[PDB]
RNA sequence: GUCUACGGCCAUACCACCCUGAACGCGCCCGAUCUCGUCUGAUCUCGGAAGCUAAGCAGGGUCGGGCCUGGUUAGUACUUGGAUGGGAGACCGCCUGGGAAUACCGGGUGCUGUAGGCU
RNA sequence: CCGUGGAGCAGAAGGGCAAAAGCUCGCUUGAUCUUGAUUUUCAGUACGAAUACAGACCGUGAAAGCGGGGCCUCACGAUC
RNA sequence: GUAAGAAGCCCGGCUCGCUGGCGUGGAGCCGGGGUGGAAUGCGAGUGCCUAGUGGGCCACUUUUGGUAAGCAGAACUGGCGCUGCGGGAUGAACCGAACGCCGGGUUAAGGCGCCCGAUGCCGACGCUCAUCAGACCCCAGAAAAGGUGUUGGUUGAUAUAGACAGCAGGACGGUGGCCAUGGAAGUCGGAAUCCGCUAAGGAGUGUGUAACAACUCACCUGCCGAAUCAACUAGCCCUGAAAAUGGAUGGCGCUGGAGCGUCGGGCCCAUACCCGGCCGUCGCCGGCCUACGCCGCGACGAGUAGGAGGGCCGCUGCGGU
């Protein structure tokens, strides 16, 4: 017949984490993705069951570059996640947001250029069919543990950062990274 | 091949597909004894095969008819030539037998070969069958009949109900 | 205490299992081997591109769309 | 235990075919190679300055580069688990052209042509391929002639 | 009218072929098995219509020893729609019941009735290939005359093998 | 219908013998002062134009030898898959598909890419 | 005079070579520097060997070109 | 091994320090227009972590060493180990077939005298008699050779101009011929080998004599009177064929078969197939009824080492209740 070593889908189907906001939030983009039958809500619904590693926090200037695109004058930005203040930037525009757990920092950011910030709910009780949206994420392979990750140190193209007790002289340099001792990669 | 139950006489005729070299092949036709059309057909393309340049995907076939006896009342005596192949070697044989049709006849051969023989049917090519007539029986056993006013009895019939009255007071007379 | 030396059974099997599908077909693979020269060639014709890029294929499309 | 070697193997795989020894013919070198185009590989015994592995033998790949006495070609060798994509930089006197990108070209133009000049017509002509269908019904003739009998032949040694 | 000139005539070659697998599951080629999975004939006993080709006639061959492929009749083709009629209008195997489940998944084409379903299978032409897969393998039962040696081929008096008008008394008790 | 110069295929066009070659051309051929090199102007190099198709060369012929192609060998030797097929084995037959070569016989034996001189 | 490789190419064999890769003659060290990529056992790690390039200086012939060792397949070695 | 398209083709224009007679060639970029391109089947791609393993064996076929091995070593595929179930009496690998719990029907392989379910069919054709019958891949026994025991076939030769068998008669002369010698007078030897009357007799097929004699045969004929002789070939059976506790078609037994070969119609049953109920997993989901709950449809459920999820299974103690 056919082997059954695929046949369950991996995907999660339920949120792990026992947050009653969050549990809510589910309970309800759930309804709001069954019936308005809108893309937008079940991509949302999806991004609310991932892990803190799949929602990575999304910058405040990535999302000032993100709305300066053209065609984002009025929509409004969603970031399924933590969006974070950026000192590196000092002025930033109106940035009509909405976000999850926005930072402390940001908040006053944003709030003293002007534009307003509305939570979840709040965008479910505005927009439910999700019209006039840009849904934004943060760098997912920006995380550190991505840099570790390849094929191997050992092949002559790894560039993979190996793991290293101590960085600095003597530590994983001799014999295997330059020609003068054995061999260059 | 099979030959079960009882065989069946097909006119298979049969030619290659028309290529451009030549058009219009000679249309060979053989007289196969197969139990349905399929194995007709089937021992048809293998003699064909083994005669002449010829095979299944290069060739077709054109009609496969049964061939029914002319004259299934009658009873005749006809001339069997094989080309059998025993555990040793092949050899040709000639035999005759006493039938109503054709198709029996063969059925007979086949029976009477793998009966005395021990040669199954995939190793036995049936090369010609003719009626012969009374004069020109070679055999005893099929010219003891050939004589009128033939009389004998059926001594010592066996009971053949064994079991139908299996137990009983009586002991069959066979008589 | 002779043992066996080598065999390949039970090795198609393996392969198979989880595949032996061909290696990810990508459009611009790579420019890597490719003769120096040549790479510095399109380098140079890739950066000067733009300085008369801009302004006769500019007028080059309005034409066109003049015309059509 | 099988020394295993460079050119281990190949007595007849690299040997020139018979009555064919010699020089090499002009006319392979005139051929001209560009980057993209799909060649075969063919292990030639008059030079073996750059002439490829023994496994690559009759293999089918495409060029990524082109030099003065060479071509570079992306070629699909099967290892034991899977296929890896190799560069091997092989000259031009063990490569020939490949028929079949050839045949494609020149059905793609066909295709093209047809439907192109069909459009006006208004016929929607069928440049799609197929498998070879079933013979429709036909009518063979005999015109008089008996058909042969065939007989088995009797058993001679 | 052709036999009235003493002229054989022939028909045309059966677009449409039967196909039912014959041997278990374990103890099978790979070369065999994925033609077996490609003709989406997994488990024992079922059976599915294909449309005859060049390359469909070598994929059979090729698997000839596990299936047993015939040229259906027109009643067979009926029975196996309306008996054994499932159809997939998604992943699920749903029973043919009404119309309306012919007409919502395949009625883009035009084949929004059961008999619409029936000529298109019969009649193979532009649009068989959907027809044709909208339908689930056809699980068959056992047979009930009991299949004579089902390991060897139908010309030397077995099953497995090329049944071109006899499958059709084997589709009567298999259904 | 042909040749020369440069070439593709590289014996259908190579080998041995025998016949023909008008007008160009190829060459044979006549001579070492300069360029050049050997024992030798034989060979390679600067001077030709007294004779020739004797030779090369180009065509034609051999119930020619080879080469290519096509029949025969032959659905024959082999071979993919199958059987609770035979035989004690060696091996063989059958079903489904593909299908070789030597003997023997018959047919051919150069086609063309660019520049040029003739009838 | 015949002579298609029946000799020779340093050495065990195989492949390859004829105005040649064989013998002779004349100049010569490209058997020298440098960074990469690739082939071969491969875990596609290293060593060894080898391929095609590129950047400077030279050899050779008139020149196109060839040469960064031996016509090719072996002739060789991490840490400290 | 490659290709069977939109990552492709046609068109126009720019860049090059690459190459270069040439606006030449080749790469890169931009711009507008035109997807239906062999069949069949299927949802794909990708990242991280990672236990166990690192002694294998068997089979069809191809093969290396060996005389051979249930020996050692290889290639593809399948199987056991990782695996139950129906047949092979028995069983690791054979034949079918793969495994949730059940009811009905059918079947694969195999079988239908009794053990043991089904031939208790008024089954068909033919072979076979053993004082050692025979009875189903692996599998558990056998060869060369032989049979005037039967049953088929082939090549041949004779016979009303009366054969083959049987009974009876003849079986002579040249010539006790040529080489031998103690004896060879057809009969121990070498080479030869004819002739005449006949109806036929062979320089003679064998027995015998130291040799001669004698019997007998090839050959002809008399009586009877119509088929017969010889050589091969292959099916059963038989000889060939001897091992040690009493004993193995599984046993009883079986001979107009319960044996061998070719078959027909029925019948017997597997966890296999079809229909239906129930349990679980997965997929698709349905509803604003513990949402961590409640439903609906479809397809699948075996498994050592190992990896995960659930437990309103269980034991002890602590904070709440
Ligand atoms: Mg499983
Ligand atoms: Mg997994
Ligand atoms: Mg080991
Ligand atoms: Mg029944
Ligand atoms: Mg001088
Ligand atoms: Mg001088
Ligand atoms: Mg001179
Ligand atoms: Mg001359
Ligand atoms: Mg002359
Ligand atoms: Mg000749
Ligand atoms: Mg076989
Ligand atoms: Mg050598
Ligand atoms: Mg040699
Ligand atoms: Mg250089
Ligand atoms: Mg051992
Ligand atoms: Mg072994
Ligand atoms: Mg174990
Ligand atoms: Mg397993
Ligand atoms: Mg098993
Ligand atoms: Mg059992
Ligand atoms: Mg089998
Ligand atoms: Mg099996
Ligand atoms: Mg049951
Ligand atoms: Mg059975
Ligand atoms: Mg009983
Ligand atoms: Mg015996
Ligand atoms: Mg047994
Ligand atoms: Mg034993
Ligand atoms: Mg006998
Ligand atoms: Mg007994
Ligand atoms: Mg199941
Ligand atoms: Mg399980
Ligand atoms: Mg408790």
């Amino acid at each position: 017949d056919i082997r059954h070593n695929k046949d369950r889908k991996v995907r999660r189907k339920e949120p792990k984490s026992q947050d009653i906001y969050l549990r809510l939030l589910v309970k309800l983009y759930r309804f709001l993705a069954r019936r308005t039958n809108s893309t937008f809500n079940q991509v949302v619904l999806k991004r609310l069951f991932m892990s803190r590693t799949n929602r990575p926090p999304l910058s405040l200037s990535r999302m000032i570059r993100k709305m300066k695109l053209p065609g984002r004058e009025n929509k409004t930005a969603v970031v399924v996640g933590t969006v974070t203040d950026d000192v590196r930037i000092l002025e930033v525009p109106k940035l009509k947001v909405c976000a999850l757990r926005v930072s402390s920092r940001a908040r006053s950011r944003i709030l003293k250029a002007g534009g307003k910030i509305l939570t979840f709910d709040q965008l479910a009780l505005e927009s439910p069919k999700g019209r006039g949206t840009v849904l934004l994420s943060g760098p997912r392979k920006g995380r550190e543990v991505y840099r570790h990750f390849g094929k191997a140190p050992g092949t002559p193209h790894s560039h993979t950062k190996p793991y290293v007790r101590s960085k600095g002289r003597k530590f994983e340099r001799a014999r295997g990274r330059r020609a003068s001792r054995g061999y260059k990669n | 091949m099979k030959a079960s139950g009882t065989l069946r006489e097909y006119k298979v005729v049969g030619r290659c597909l028309p290529t451009p070299k030549c058009h219009t092949p000679p249309l060979y036709r053989m007289r196969i004894f197969a139990p349905n059309h399929v194995v007709a057909k089937s021992r048809f393309w293998y003699f064909v095969s083994q005669l002449k340049k010829m095979k299944k995907s290069s060739g077709e076939i054109v009609y496969c008819g049964q061939v029914f006896e002319k004259s299934p009342l009658r009873v005749k005596n006809f001339g069997i030539w094989l080309r059998y192949d025993s555990r040793s070697g092949t050899h040709n044989m000639y035999r005759e037998y006493r039938d109503l049709t054709t198709a029996g006849a063969v059925t007979q051969c086949y029976r009477d070969m793998g009966a005395r023989h021990r040669a199954r049917a995939h190793s036995i090519q049936i090369m010609k069958v003719e009626e012969i007539a009374a004069g020109k029986c070679r055999r005893p056993a099929v010219k003891q009949f050939h004589d009128s006013k033939i009389k004998f009895p059926l001594p010592h019939r066996v009971l053949r109900r064994q079991h139908k009255p299996r137990f009983t007071t009586k002991r069959p007379n066979t008589f | 205490a002779k043992s066996k030396n080598h065999t390949t059974h039970n090795q198609s099997r393996k392969w198979h299992r989880n595949g032996i599908k061909k290696p990810r077909s990508q459009r611009y693979e790579s420019l890597k081997g490719v003769d120096p020269k040549f790479l510095r060639n399109m380098r140079f014709a890739k950066k000067h591109n733009k300085k008369g890029l801009k302004k006769m294929q500019a007028n080059n499309a309005k034409a066109v769309s003049a015309r059509a | 235990t099988n020394t295993k070697g460079k050119r281990r193997g190949t007595r007849y795989m690299f040997s020139r075919p018979f009555r064919k020894h010699g020089v090499v013919p002009l006319a392979t070198y005139m051929r001209i190679y560009k980057k993209g185009d799909i060649v075969d590989i063919k292990g030639m015994g008059t030079v073996q300055k750059g002439m490829p592995h023994k496994c690559y033998h009759g293999k089918t790949g495409r060029v990524y580069n082109v030099t003065q006495h060479a071509v570079g070609i992306i070629v699909n060798k099967q290892v034991k688990g899977k296929i890896l994509a190799k560069r091997i930089n092989v000259r031009i006197e063990h490569i020939k052209h490949s028929k079949s990108r050839d045949s494609f070209l020149k059905r793609v133009k066909e295709n093209d042509q047809k439907k192109k000049e069909a459009k006006e017509k208004g016929t929607w002509v069928q440049l799609k391929r197929h498998a070879a269908p079933p013979r429709e019904a036909h009518f063979v003739r005999t015109n008089g002639k008996e058909p042969e009998l065939l007989e088995p032949i009797p058993y001679e040694f | 009218m052709a036999r009235k000139a003493g002229n054989f005539y022939v028909p045309a070659e059966p677009k449409l072929a039967f196909v039912i697998r014959i041997r278990g599951i374990n103890g099978v080629s790979p070369k065999v098995r994925k033609v077996l999975q490609l003709l989406r004939l997994r488990q024992i006993f079922n059976g599915t219509f294909v449309k005859l080709n060049k390359a469909s006639i070598n994929m059979l061959r090729i698997v000839e020893p596990y299936i047993a492929w015939g040229y259906p009749n027109l009643k067979s083709v009926n029975e196996l729609i309306y008996k054994r009629g499932y159809g997939k209008i998604n992943k699920k195997r749903i029973a043919l019941t009404d119309n309306s489940l012919i007409a919502r998944s395949l009625g883009k084409f035009g084949i929004i009735c059961m008999e619409d379903l029936i000529h298109e299978i019969y009649t193979v032409g532009k649009r068989f290939k959907e027809a044709n897969n909208f339908l689930w393998p056809f699980k068959l039962s056992s047979p009930r005359g009991g299949m004579k040696k089902k390991t060897t081929h139908f010309v030397e008096g077995g099953d497995a093998g090329n049944r071109e008008d006899q499958i059709n008394r084997l589709i009567r008790r298999m259904n």
